[PDB]
């Protein structure tokens, strides 16, 4: 009646099996990355939107930044063994991003450090083989939905998602839009 | 039309090839998409319908309908984006053909090694394009 592929969301056509219950790539780089985290709070939103205990998950990726690119994905890494994701999440943006202090390995470090995060039990859980780990993970699942750019969503590893074929004046709505979209997804 | 048009596509056609590889190699999607729609209009618009034969000056008329068309917007979302960001858009490093018009993107981006300037040319190259010819 009114829920289209190629409008609200494009169906994967090559689909992989063995997906979180939906996946959400994205870099410290691309405004619209910050844009779509930090200006709207969408996650938190879609979230509230899913139904009992459906994993949201989230990823990092490497393309922009190369060098620095990958140290933020292990940076990352960690901050998904550890705990931590929800701490680091805004600094590391707003270091990267917005307040263009960070550069190096060592700015990211610190910045750990300051969200409570203890020097040595960063650095090891860092090279830890459940953090080499995690890396690639990331990298495989996104290899494996084809991923050309970001941000960007994907549920069940079967249907990406498309913001195109929604409104695109109105926050407050494109919003509510955006999360149903997600929980109609969900159970398909 | 033939040689204003490819004296002056070949000298913007080359100062971004001429270059794009003296310029080391910066990263860059919409160009692509932007170099379609010059080389994908200008290389179809030469041989669009001033033709070989000058008497059907309308399917180029149709042919510089979907050009810088898209030229326009193309550069002109490109720069609004730069300053000016959005949730709902995206930025990456790819290729892409709905349809299988592959070694389009395995050439003229394979084959490789100021927006400022695109963003008004482009319209610029459009209504003096639209005027003297509808
Ligand atoms: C017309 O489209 C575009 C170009 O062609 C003239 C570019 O050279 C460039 C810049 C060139 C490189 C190699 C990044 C951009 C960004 C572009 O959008």
């Amino acid at each position: 009646a009114q829920y289209e592929d190629g409008k609200q969301y494009t169906t994967l056509e090559k689909p992989v099996a063995g997906a979180p219950q939906v996946l959400e790539f994205f870099s410290f780089f691309c405004p619209h990355a910050y844009q779509f985290e930090e200006v709207l709070h969408i996650s938190d939103n879609v979230k509230k939107k899913l139904p009992e205990g459906v994993k949201m998950t989230k990823y990092h990726v490497n393309f922009m930044g190369g060098d620095l690119g990958k140290d933020l994905t292990q940076a990352w890494a960690v901050a998904m063994a550890l705990g931590v994701e929800d701490k680091v999440t805004v600094p590391l943006f707003e270091g990267v991003q917005k307040t263009q202090t960070i550069r190096s390995a060592s700015d990211i470090r610190d910045v750990f450090i300051n969200a409570g995060i203890k020097g040595e039990e960063y650095d090891a859980a860092w090279n830890s083989f459940v953090v080499k780990s995690l890396v690639a993970q990331q990298e495989k699942a996104a290899a494996d939905v084809q991923l050309r750019g970001v941000p960007a969503m994907f549920v069940n590893g079967k249907y990406q998602l498309n913001p195109q074929g929604m409104d695109t004046s109105n926050m407050d709505v494109f919003v509510q839009q955006y999360a149903d979209t997600v929980k109609y997804l969900s159970e398909k | 039309a033939w040689l204003l048009m490819a004296f002056t596509a070949l000298a913007l056609e080359l100062t971004a090839l001429w270059f794009q590889h003296v310029m080391l190699l910066k990263p860059c999607v919409l160009c692509i998409y932007e170099r379609v729609a010059l080389f994908g209009v200008l290389g179809a618009a030469l041989i669009g319908a001033i033709a070989p034969k000058t008497p059907l000056r309308y399917v180029a008329m149709v042919i510089w309908l979907y050009s810088a068309f898209r030229g326009v917007q193309l550069t002109y979302e490109h720069t609004m984006l730069q300053l000016y960001p959005s949730p709902f858009a995206t930025c990456d490093f790819m290729v892409r053909f709905p349809e299988w018009l592959p070694l389009d993107k395995w050439v003229p981006q394979v084959f490789v090694a100021m927006p400022q300037w695109l963003l008004g040319i482009f319209i610029a190259y459009l209504i003096v394009a639209v005027l003297v010819v509808i």
